[PDB]
């Protein structure tokens, strides 16, 4: 009896996060610092994948 | 490379503190695990408890209310006290060294693993009668 | 308790382990002779400590579903001992009790005629007498002891031990006949009869 889980390659995720933030900076500024965190709350179907 | 030598009184009155000692001549007592097993006549031999290298004890739930195991630092010896012995505690007591191996069947982060123990080196055995 | 197994001399044996596991396992196989220091044969299903011969082997669980059988190739007389199967799995907790004892027996051993020796009481100064009849180097370990006063059986004061194995892989046993010195000097001679299978050996001794 094990746990169901999902994998994703770490380096590809880091690269795609970088290319996402590079375009995010086009509407908020090159110098402003943004961060990524988990969901803030609500129903189960909202706070999870 | 490890030689074990048991030493016990042999006879203890009922409702007393049975005390046995196991002398080690091979190596240090703070590197490997140690455990006590008893072969009782007419029955399969029973595992009663063990003591780790970090000085933490575990006991068989049947006898956990009555058993305690200690380790000496200056002397290369390990002692076992059994409180309130009865006619059923008569057996051949063997002290044995033990190795902690962990068996893993899945992902380390999730858990999905358990520790298993095996006693490679045993002692000759000391008989204890109540 | 103990469960029996019978294997022929020289053939391969497969000892089955009870209370089989529910998940991934790292079993231990222990050989225990009665009263001696137990010695493990297997600590990890395939691995063995240095010094163990290649004759003993354990089944790895390469695919979930295999059972733990201790396979012995070329079984000899020295392999006759109890076998304990310590079982560790993921689904069960801490396994305290070892597996059910497995009394291995090696059949087709060469039978030995019983070597019998009768000793009269030494002890007479202490107002006691004990005739001692000793049997050594016989197989199988199933013998019957009978005492005879001249021709009449004694049937009283006899204390006999069950046959126990010795270093020769044969058996040894002892019998004690307790008597007063007057009764020892009364009857002419005393005969210890040891019956082994169909053979019978009689030893007679008399007061001087
Ligand atoms: C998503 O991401 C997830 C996370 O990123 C990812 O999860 C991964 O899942 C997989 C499976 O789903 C996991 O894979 C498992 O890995 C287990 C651990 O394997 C490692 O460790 C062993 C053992 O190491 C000990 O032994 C060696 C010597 O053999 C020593 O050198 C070691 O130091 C260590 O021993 C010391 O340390 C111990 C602990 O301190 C002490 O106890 C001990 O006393 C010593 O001091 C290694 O052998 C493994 O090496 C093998 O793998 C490497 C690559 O890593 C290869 O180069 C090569 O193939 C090596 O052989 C490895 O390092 C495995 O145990 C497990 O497989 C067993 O379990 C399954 C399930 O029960 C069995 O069905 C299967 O048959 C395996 O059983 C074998 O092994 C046991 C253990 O001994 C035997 O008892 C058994 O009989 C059988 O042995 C047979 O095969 C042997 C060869 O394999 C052979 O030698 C024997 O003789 C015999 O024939 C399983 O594969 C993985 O761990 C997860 N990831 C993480 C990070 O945890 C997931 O996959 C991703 N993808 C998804 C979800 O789609
Ligand atoms: C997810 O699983 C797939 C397949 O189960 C993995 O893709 C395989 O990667 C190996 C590289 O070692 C290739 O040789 C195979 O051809 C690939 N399979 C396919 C169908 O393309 C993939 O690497 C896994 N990803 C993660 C993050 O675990
Ligand atoms: C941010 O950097 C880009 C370079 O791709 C540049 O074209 C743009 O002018 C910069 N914006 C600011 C506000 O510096």
């Amino acid at each position: 009896i094990r746990q169901a889980h999902c994998n994703v390659s770490k380096a590809t995720w880091n690269e795609t996060l970088g290319k996402v933030v590079k375009q995010l900076r086009k509407h908020f500024g090159n110098n402003t610092i943004i961060r990524f965190a988990n969901s803030s709350g609500g129903d189960l179907e909202v706070t999870t994948h | 490379q490890v030689q074990l030598q048991e030493s016990g009184p042999g006879l203890v009155r009922p409702s007393e503190t049975l005390s046995v000692t196991c002398i080690v001549s091979g190596g240090s007592i703070s590197n490997y695990y140690w455990t006590w097993i008893r072969q009782s006549p007419g029955k399969g031999l029973e595992w009663i408890g063990y003591i780790s290298d970090r000085e933490t004890t575990t006991y068989n739930p049947s006898l956990n209310s009555r058993a305690v195991i200690s380790r000496d630092t200056s002397k290369n010896q390990l002692s076992l006290q059994l409180r309130s012995v009865t006619t059923a505690d008569t057996a051949i007591y063997f002290c044995a060294t033990a190795r902690r191996g962990q068996r893993i069947y899945g992902v380390v982060s999730f858990g999905e693993f358990f520790y298993y123990y095996y006693m490679d080196v045993w002692g000759k055995g000391t008989a204890v009668t109540v | 308790y103990v469960s029996p197994l019978s294997v022929a001399l020289g053939e391969t044996a497969r000892i089955s382990c009870g209370r089989q596991a529910l998940g991934s396992r790292a079993v231990q196989w222990y050989q225990h002779k009665p009263g001696q220091a137990p010695i493990l044969l297997i600590y990890n299903n395939q691995d063995r400590p240095s010094g163990i011969p290649e004759r003993f082997s354990g089944t790895p669980d390469i695919n979930f579903g295999t059972t733990a059988t201790l396979t012995i190739s070329g079984v000899e007389v020295g392999d006759e001992a109890d076998y304990y199967c310590h079982m560790w799995d993921s689904r069960s907790g801490f396994s305290w009790s070892f597996g059910g004892a497995t009394r291995l027996t090696v059949l087709s051993q060469p039978k030995a005629a019983p070597s019998v020796t009768l000793f009269p009481p030494s002890e007479l100064q202490a107002n006691k007498a004990t005739l001692v009849c000793l049997i050594s180097d016989f197989y199988p370990g199933a013998v019957t002891v009978a005492w005879k006063a001249d021709s009449s059986p004694v049937k009283a004061g006899v204390e006999t031990t069950t046959p126990s194995k010795q270093s020769n892989n044969k058996y040894a046993a002892s019998s004690y006949l307790s008597l007063t010195p007057e009764q020892w000097k009364s009857h002419k001679s005393y005969s210890c009869q040891v019956t082994h299978e169909g053979s019978t050996v009689e030893k007679t001794v008399a007061p001087t």
